[PDB]
């Protein structure tokens, strides 16, 4: 805001955009975006029914988007590098990179940035380093508690 | 639409979902968190249904028929195997935590959970572990608390909050510790809480009233009548047991009060059950009180009234059309009184004049909730008229739903409405003396003396059209805000005009009456709602006669010596200093009434009327629609010393014994044929129901369910021999479980749904046409007149400013949804919700005055001086003070009267 | 008897400032008032919605939707340990066992003093250095049996 980037007129364009952060109060459903919705709004974190959907009518009745934040961190890449580029990252149906990692009682458990169609053997083992001393593998989620 | 239902075609509303759909067509499928009034949100997941893509489909998918829409060419089965293992395993889900209760509660018989729990046919319990528990909340006199049996359906948050308007009532907590109730324990504050006790479907809110003199819903005597404490005529099942009424329950009217009472008319009804009332004719003679069988009281009361040489009669508009009719055939038309005081009868005519030439249509209760803009003119609504506050609600809330309706979201989506229409609404200004319920809702509220209400109302519509008078002396602000309704009105497609006989002003009826003839004019489709006193204001205004200061006068100067006040303590229309007097002058005052009334010490013949539970009549509501009620027991089916008859058969009797000298008693139809033919204005209560001959298929209706139990026992204390069923010659009702209540039975009057599978009041679903729509064959009541062809003259005559003037103070009247009705008083359980009774002063007064919140000021009215508390009323106007209406001492009369002599006692 | 401070009104009122509907500032407000006073009192829920113009009824949903915010009294400091997941695959029920054996409180109790409050909270999103656990501002990873004893006597 102090640089002009954000707020009124931002860089000669005329677009007025105002960015606020707004802390939650600790609650696992308020991550699903209607119940995010609802939670901005001040209330309890219900969902709600789609159709409609956010895009027509979300925060406040309004239109809104909801976007994860490595959806909006992948964005400016796509803007200032091009399309093409984004495209030729992984040769994969999945364009673009993904934060990927392995977590729990392995030898590095960490988070790194990998190409879409990595197989999960090289973030255990590559990356990860694999079990730690005197454990084996049993199972594994892929993406989360869920 | 056309829908498919398990290989049967059917032709369905597309506007409609799923589930009213299949329940309009007779199907069963389970539901909890839906209701026809309060929309769809699935949050039970018990209406689950498979739906097929296409008619060569196996596989399917489960949706929530409440949140489908029935799309033409749609596809479904309700008895599809996954499908009823899911609503089975939904129900067993809800059964994991839910007490062992049934036994000990009120619901019980009564409950819609019971009913999907075996409709789901789930009767095995392989959950082994502890259940959830929960404290429970004081909610007041009227609703008794049980979180255990809550199964989160929330449909007590969405009725009261989104449909009620009420802020007292939430959901708190999280996953399965979700609990309903208020923030902290105190009285349900909302004016239709006691609806909570039919929407919520288990045994969480129950009727506290109806738990003191508990008994199930099979061992009730039901009949359908009228709410009788107000003039809006919401349609009621009164239930009896053991000769007491035990339970008033909502009535389904399409027309008028589809789902929903008020608490007035839920919980008022105790007055039916008081020890102190009359129960025999009993004659005073010197400082005796002999008690007389009935044929005895009508031959000393006609040789008594046929020795006078003019009896004069005082009818009330607490007592029926026939009732009325009666005393007035009785003493004659030109002896006949109103017993309404002249300025509350010059008013009454007034509003019936305004609905029945002014040539605009009135809406029925229901009909007010399509209207675009409301304005309310001098009428406390809440505390007068309540159903027609909630309806107001309704309306106001109609722009979210136009506005959802543009963005292609259904009528039953009401989450995505309420989404939508954040905080639009459609406009509302209502005026009172000081503030009113309806201001959350309202887009402007004017606090201002009657006078200054009444010409806000001129300048409004002088500002709609030029050529209604004008008025002279407006404020640039109140001229803002004069424009500012204006355009509201105007850009209406629908406005309503609410007024009434409450505020005690002629000018604010008739600037109501200007308001909506200037609306008229304009091309609107403009209607006009008056709120009348009493449940039958509008039938004693149709017949007419005179006032109770005319009688009074016809008392005191010796031209009448025979009075017979009907259904009428005569303190709420007249100073009791002067009532008393001229009944003491009278030598023969006789008192037919159901109550035990101040009057009766000077009375010398009571007859011990019947109450509306204990009689057959009519009465006329606000709207001008005629309504039948029905006898809901024989009184002296348990007390056989009990002579307590309807009071057009007291009168038509003791006529008859004053003619002929001998005892007929009546029928009610010959009394109905009686009133067509000598008032022809009153000519369309015939139709409001039908003959003591009317049949399905040959037999009655019956007023009792089929498994009435102890008819053996009930009365076997008094004696072990069976007494002789209760002959009902009057009305098409049986006092027994021997006739008809069968929801396909071609009638309009229903005394209580049931249907095999539900016992709840969901079992109005059967009864209807449509689910949430009007009963299958019509609803009951007719409307005695049309929308005039041509309307009246812009009433010319507006107002002066008020004026505060030194050493009077205009009484501005304070109503009261309990306390206010004569009757309501009387029940017991209103005493702890009645408001202790205080007097409202403006800062300003009462700084000049001296006197603070909460002393003790006397003042002097009809030289009787009273004390009372004070409060510091912001909103009133200075020069006022504020009185509540109705209450013991302070009769309605007062309204708009002036005060003497007030100061600090 | 509550009465909120100048302070806790102007910043709920900026807070109302942020927003197109004031009722969206309720979690906010909530958490102001929890910030100066340690938790949410009675008089907090009908100060709230009187300053927000909301139903108090509305509020108290809010406040006992919401774990994190407290409408009952708590200790002077409150350790939220994770028992989630990736957090139980790292033990923290060495964790819970040391700080109920130090604190000699169960969870969900606070100490007799009123110095501790001890509670399981959600994934606190630290799972790579689990367990994690959260005293009152200060996330701590890598968490031993050993180190809570020392962990427990900077925080006074
Ligand atoms: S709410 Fe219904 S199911 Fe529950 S205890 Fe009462 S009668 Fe039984
Ligand atoms: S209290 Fe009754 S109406 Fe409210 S959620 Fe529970 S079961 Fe439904
Ligand atoms: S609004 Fe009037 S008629 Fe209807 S229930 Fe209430 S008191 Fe009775
Ligand atoms: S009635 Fe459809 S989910 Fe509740
Ligand atoms: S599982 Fe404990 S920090 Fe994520
Ligand atoms: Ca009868």
């Amino acid at each position: 805001t102090e640089a002009g980037l954000l707020g009124k007129n931002i860089m000669g364009t005329g677009f007025d955009f105002e960015l606020f952060v707004h802390t939650g109060a600790g609650r696992y459903i308020c991550g699903e975006e209607t119940a995010l919705i609802n939670s901005l709004e001040g209330r309890r974190a219900n969902p709600r029914s789609k159709p409609p959907f956010p895009a027509t009518s979300g925060a406040w009745g309004k239109p809104t988007c909801v976007n994860n934040v490595e959806t909006l961190c992948n964005v400016p890449a796509i803007l200032a590098n091009g399309v093409e580029w984004y495209q030729n990252i992984s040769k994969s149906k999945d364009a673009g990179t993904k934060l990927m990692g392995f977590s729990g009682r392995v030898k590095n458990p960490g988070l790194w940035e990998l190409p879409f169609g990595t197989t999960a053997r090289e973030i255990l083992e590559d990356y990860a380093g694999g079990m730690r001393d005197g454990l084996k593998f049993k199972a594994w989620q892929p993406g989360g508690a869920g | 639409a056309t829908i498919h239902v398990d290989g049967k075609e059917y032709e369905v509303n597309g506007a409609d979902n799923l589930l009213e759909a299949c329940l309009s067509l007779g199907l069963d499928i389970p539901y909890f968190c839906w209701h026809p009034a309060l929309g769809s949100v699935g949050a039970c997941r018990q209406c689950a249904v498979k739906q097929y893509q296409n008619a060569e489909d196996t596989r399917g998918r489960l949706v929530m028929s409440c949140m489908t829409p029935a799309s033409d060419g749609t596809f479904i089965s309700i008895d599809d195997e996954e499908a009823k293992q899911f609503r089975e395993s939904v129900v067993e889900w809800l059964m994991t935590n839910h007490p062992h209760d049934c036994p000990v509660c009120e619901e019980g018989g009564n409950c819609h959970l019971q009913d999907m729990t075996v409709m789901t046919g789930h009767s095995f319990r392989r959950y082994r572990f502890t259940k959830r528990t929960h404290r429970n909340q004081d909610l007041g006199p009227f609703i008794s608390h049980e979180m255990n049996r809550c199964i989160a359906c929330y449909r007590c948050v969405r009725y009261y909050k989104d449909y009620a308007g009420g802020t007292d009532l939430g959901v708190y907590g999280a996953h399965d510790n979700v609990y309903f109730g208020r923030p902290e324990d105190g009285t349900l504050e909302s004016e239709f809480s006691g609806n909570l006790v039919e929407i919520c479907p288990t045994g969480v809110f129950t009727d506290k009233t109806h738990s003191e003199r508990y008994n199930r819903k099979w061992d009730m005597q039901f009949a359908p009548s009228i709410c009788q404490q107000c003039s809006i005529g919401c349609n009621i099942s009164p239930g009896e047991r053991y000769g007491e009424l035990r339970r008033i329950e909502n009535r389904y009217n399409g027309t008028v009060n589809h789902y929903f009472l008020c608490d007035r008319g839920r919980f008022g009804y105790g007055y039916v059950n008081l020890k102190d009332r009359p129960r025999q004719p009993v004659q005073r003679r010197g400082d005796d009180f002999i008690t007389l069988n009935a044929e005895q009281a009508m031959q000393g009361a006609a040789d008594i009234l046929r020795q006078s040489k003019k009896v004069i009669g005082i009818g009330s508009p607490r007592a029926s059309v026939e009732s009325n009719f009666a005393l007035r055939e009785l003493v004659g038309e030109e002896n006949f009184y109103t017993g309404i005081a002249h300025g509350e009868q010059e008013r009454l005519q007034l509003a019936l004049k305004v609905l029945r030439e002014g040539g605009i249509y009135t809406p029925a209760l229901r009909e007010i909730e399509s209207y675009d803009a409301v304005l309310v003119l001098g009428e406390d609504v809440t505390q007068t008229g309540a159903r027609v506050a909630l309806a107001v609600r309704q309306a106001v809330k109609g722009k979210a739903r136009e506005m959802a309706a543009a963005q292609k979201v259904a009528d039953w989506q009401i989450a995505a409405i309420l989404n939508i229409g954040q905080r639009a609404k459609h406009p509302l200004f209502v005026t009172n003396v000081d503030d009113t319920r309806l201001d959350d809702i309202a887009a402007w509220t004017y606090r201002a003396p009657v006078e200054d209400q009444a010409r806000l109302g001129f300048a409004i519509a002088h500002a709609l059209d030029n050529s209604a008078p004008a008025v002279d002396g407006i404020e640039p602000e109140l001229q803002s805000k004069i424009d500012v309704i204006v355009q509201a009105l105007a850009g209406a497609k629908k406005p309503l005009i609410i007024s009434g006989t409450n505020a005690g002003s002629l000018e604010v009826i008739q600037a109501a009456a200007n308001v909506a003839k200037a609306l008229k004019g304009r091309g609107a489709d403009v209607g006009i709602t008056m709120i009348a006193r009493s449940v039958n204001s509008m039938g004693l205004g149709i017949m007419g006669g005179g006032s109770l200061e005319e009688a009074l006068t016809e008392l005191e100067t010796g031209r009448a010596d025979a009075v017979v006040v009907l259904e009428n303590d005569l303190h709420r229309h007249a100073s009791a200093t002067r009532v008393n007097a001229a009944l003491a002058k009278a030598p023969l005052v006789m008192v037919v009434d159901h109550q035990r009334t101040a009057i009766m010490e000077n009375a010398h013949l009571v007859l011990s009327a019947a109450s509306f539970a204990e009689s057959d009549g009519t009465v006329i509501n606000n709207e001008g629609r005629a309504q039948r009620f029905f006898q809901v027991y024989d009184p002296a089916y348990y007390d056989s010393k009990t002579v307590m008859l309807e009071s057009w058969r007291w009168l038509h009797s003791l006529h008859s014994t004053l003619l002929s000298r001998e005892v007929d008693w009546t029928q009610l139809d010959h009394v109905i044929d009686a009133v067509v033919a000598k008032i022809p204005e009153l000519a369309g209560i015939k139709d409001a129901a039908p003959d003591a001959t009317f049949r399905i298929r040959g037999q009655k209706l019956a007023r009792e369910p089929h498994r009435y139990s102890g008819r053996t026992a009930m009365r076997a204390n008094i004696s072990v021999h069976e007494p002789r069923q209760p002959q009902d010659i009057d009305t098409m009702f049986t006092f027994s479980m021997e006739g008809n209540n069968q929801p396909t039975a071609h009638r309009s009057q229903v005394p209580f749904a049931w249907a095999p599978g539900w016992n709840s009041p969901q079992a109005w679903n059967k009864f209807q046409d449509e689910v949430g729509g009007k009963l299958r064959f019509g609803d009951p009541g007719v409307r005695l007149f049309e929308t005039s062809e041509n309307g009246l003259d812009y009433f010319t005559s507006v107002p002066a400013r008020f004026q505060p003037q030194d050493g009077k103070w205009r009484i501005a009247p304070y109503y009261h949804l309990f306390g206010s009705d004569e009757l309501s008083q009387r029940a017991p359980v209103f005493q702890s919700r009645m408001p202790q009774p205080y007097i409202k002063l403006n800062p300003a007064d009462a700084a000049k005055l001296g006197v603070n919140a909460g002393t003790r000021v006397s003042f002097s009215y009809d030289g009787n001086t009273v004390t009372l508390p004070v409060e510091i009323a912001e909103g009133l106007t200075a020069g006022q003070v504020g009185l509540p209406m109705g209450m013991s001492g302070i009769a309605p009369v007062l309204a708009g009267a002036h005060l003497e002599d007030l100061k600090e006692a | 008897a509550f009465e909120l401070s100048a302070a806790e009104r102007e910043a709920i009122e900026h807070e109302m400032h942020h927003y197109e509907d004031p009722r969206a500032a309720s979690i906010e407000a909530l958490k102001i008032v929890q910030k100066q006073r340690g938790w949410v009192p009675d008089g907090a829920i009908h100060a709230i919605a009187d300053v927000l113009g909301i139903p108090a009824s509305d509020v108290e949903g809010v406040a006992t939707f919401y774990s994190q915010i407290f409408r009952q009294p708590v200790g002077r400091h409150v350790i939220r340990y994770c028992d989630s997941v990736v957090c139980h695959i790292n033990g923290y029920q060495g964790i819970q066992a040391a700080l109920e054996k130090k604190l000699n409180i169960k969870p969900g109790q606070t100490t007799f003093d009123g110095r501790f409050t001890l509670l399981p909270t959600c994934c606190l999103g630290n799972c790579d250095k689990g367990p994690n656990m959260m005293i009152d501002e200060d996330t701590h990873a890598h968490l031993t049996p050993e180190a809570i004893p020392e962990l427990l006597e900077r925080y006074k």
